[PDB]
DNA sequence: CTGCATCCGTGAGTCGAGGGTGTTCAATAATTAGCACTAAAAGTTCCG
DNA sequence: CGGAACTTTTAGTGCTAATTATTGTCAAAACCATTGTCACGGATGCAG
RNA sequence: CUCGA
């Protein structure tokens, strides 16, 4: 409701369309706060 | 009728697992076209799934049995 | 990216800035004089101020605050530097995440 | 230590005769600047104005001495950056937080809803049934238009048609969507 | 508008618009994904910068 | 918006059309409009209203 | 048909969106939140009407 | 080489409402923002 | 729906004239706030 | 800056 930005569209499709299920997907906040941190001298990478 | 869920509580004692398997049979019943076994008296899908818990005819064994013969029905009539 | 630090026009006079724009700016025209000024075969002591300066510049955008003397833009008030806009009240990890 | 003799050796080509004037003179020119330039900005514009200093020696007659030279040419450049402040924008003038919740925001705030969307999608489902269930050279000649960029002589080249009847399909499909298209935004 | 190569540019980041170059050259969906004769932007979407 | 994003990506740009950005009222308040002032700079024409 | 005639209807404020309200809110619960929430009573459900 | 005491970096609640500012010499060498002129391609009515 | 006359423009050439950033400096050239908050740890110098 | 909790 809040962060996921292919999320929310999906989710308020599929509540018109009668299906009461939603999609975890990844907030865009979090990857602010990562290019953030990626500018500095620090590097922080996602594994497999 | 739904203001209590305490005898739901009784039949699996965990209180963390009734709504995993009232979830399952909510979401087996409102994406797929199944036939709820309580008759209802216009209510959702939620309080037809918690009182099929509080009959005491669906559970955590019922869905997988019925899941595997659903399967293998399938696997039958694919051909 | 700029997406995180826009620069937009506001309707009328008034624009709407993020804070490292300027000390951005400032690093980069201390690195194009200091590397203007090593080509010229400038004295010793004017490129060692010149390094000073960019020193200075490069620890006030790590993390203002920590030198000797937090640097100001405008309004007596210190600039948000890259380790102010995650610490405290205001950064993600208190107030967007 | 006099100035004359140290001007006369790095005009004849002592290049460590410089810093002892700087030494000297730098807290001066700082302190000088500080007082038109805001304080944040200094140490550039004081070392602009020495490079400046530095690159023009030779013009210096000696009618006076090197402290009224470097107090002109540390004005003249306090001056110069402040007419070059005048012609950037303001670096912080208002804050970008307090932007967002705020009249008249361009790309602070963005017009995307998921309604927006799905309804743009819909649109898109409507404009794409009102290109079908039409006859097939109008919408040859709108799809070969407006979904690929082509002009008109390789339309007229292609359908075996003249200019101008491709002009009437073209308005023909135009006000065929624009029948349908039009009432769904309102 | 964007400077050439400053701290807000096009040909480093990405397009200002959607689907628009900073030129005006290209801007039709037959020309999405390539570049200018002097600028060299890759024509996309906003999200990219 | 999208809805006008989608169809200036498909046949837009031509320049001559004018969007509705206009003053409205805000949701929930319903008042009786009762002093219009109008203030013009110099060089700028004016209406018959004003 | 489409979702602009019902949110047309819902702007409108018709006498037909009235029962489809009280049909969606038999047993759909709400999430109630105290401003200041010291302990985890705070946070509570109730069925609206 | 075992402790004295003097500073330097950290912080100090949450949810809504209204209202929002910056300290200037002269004269130019290039330099790019309007702007006239075509461009028929592209757009818009009209007759069978 | 098929055609030519009618009409309105978004792209390419230029060209002059306000926006750009430069050159000069040569009697001498007395300079920002702070200052009415509290409470921890621990790396530092003396200073024996 | 201020207002209610
Ligand atoms: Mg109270
Ligand atoms: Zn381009």
């Amino acid at each position: 409701k809040s962060d996921d930005v292919n999320g929310r569209t999906k989710m308020y499709k599929n509540i018109v369309d009668g299906n009461h299920q939603m999609e975890p997907g990844m907030p865009e906040s979090f990857n602010v706060l990562l290019k953030e941190i990626r500018s500095l001298g620090i590097n922080i990478e996602l594994e497999d | 009728a739904r203001v209590t869920v305490q005898d739901a509580v009784e039949k699996i004692g965990n209180r963390f697992d009734l709504v995993l398997v009232a979830a399952r049979r909510a979401r087996q019943m409102q994406v797929g076209g199944k036939d709820p076994l309580v008759p209802e008296e216009n209510d959702k899908t939620t309080v037809i799934a918690l009182r099929e818990i509080e009959e005491g005819l669906i559970n955590n064994q019922i869905l997988d049995v019925r899941e595997r013969q659903e399967q293998q029905e399938q696997e039958a009539a694919e051909l | 990216p700029p997406d995180l630090r826009p620069l937009v026009p506001l309707d009328g006079g008034r624009f709407a800035t993020s804070d490292l724009n300027d000390l951005y700016r400032r690093v980069i025209n201390r690195n194009n004089r200091l590397k203007r000024l090593l080509d010229l075969a400038a004295p010793d002591i004017i490129v060692r101020n010149e390094k000073r300066m960019l020193q200075e510049a490069v620890d006030a955008l790590l993390d203002n605050g920590r030198r000797g003397r937090a640097i100001t833009g405008s309004n007596k008030r210190p600039l948000k530097s890259l380790a102010d806009m995650i610490k405290g009240k205001q950064g993600r990890f208190r107030q967007n995440l | 230590l006099t100035d004359q003799v140290l001007v006369e050796r790095v005009q004849k080509g002592d290049q460590k005769a410089f810093n002892l004037l700087v030494v000297r003179y730098q807290h001066k020119v700082a302190s000088l600047v500080s007082r038109y330039v805001p304080s944040g900005d200094v140490p550039d514009v004081v070392q602009e104005a020495f490079i400046k200093a530095y690159r023009a020696l030779d013009s210096f007659r000696g009618d006076s001495a090197f402290y009224t030279w470097l107090y002109r040419i540390a004005v003249n450049t306090a001056k110069n950056y402040l007419v070059a402040q005048g012609r950037r924008p303001p670096s912080s003038d208002v804050d970008a937080i307090e932007a967002e919740n705020f009249e008249s925001g361009g790309a602070l705030k963005e017009i995307s809803n998921p309604e927006n969307l799905m309804l743009s999608e819909e649109l898109r489902q409507i404009v794409f049934r009102t290109i079908e269930s039409l006859p097939e050279d109008l919408r040859m000649a709108i799809t070969l238009r407006e979904l690929d960029g082509l002009s008109y002589e390789e339309i007229a080249a292609i359908m075996d048609c003249p200019v101008g009847t491709v002009r009437s399909r073209i308005f023909r499909a135009r006000e065929a969507i624009d029948n349908k298209v039009q009432p769904l935004i309102r | 508008k964007p400077e050439r190569d400053g701290l807000f540019c096009a040909r480093i980041f990405g397009p200002v618009k959607d689907y628009e170059c900073l030129c005006g050259k290209y801007k039709r969906l037959k020309h999405r994904g390539v570049i200018c004769e002097k600028c060299g932007v890759e024509v996309t979407q906003t999200k990219v910068r | 918006t999208p809805e006008e994003k989608l169809l200036r990506a498909i046949f837009g740009e031509k320049a001559s059309d004018v969007k509705d950005s206009s003053l409205r009222v805000p949701n929930g308040v319903s008042g009786t409009v009762i002093d219009v002032q109008v203030f013009t700079r110099d060089g700028v024409e004016k209406d018959k209203r004003a | 048909t489409t979702i602009k005639a019902a949110k047309k209807m819902v702007e409108r404020e018709e006498a037909v969106v009235w029962d489809i309200l009280d049909e969606v809110i038999r047993e759909h619960p709400v999430l109630l939140n105290r401003a200041p929430t010291l302990h985890r009573l705070g946070i509570q459900a109730f069925e609206p009407v």
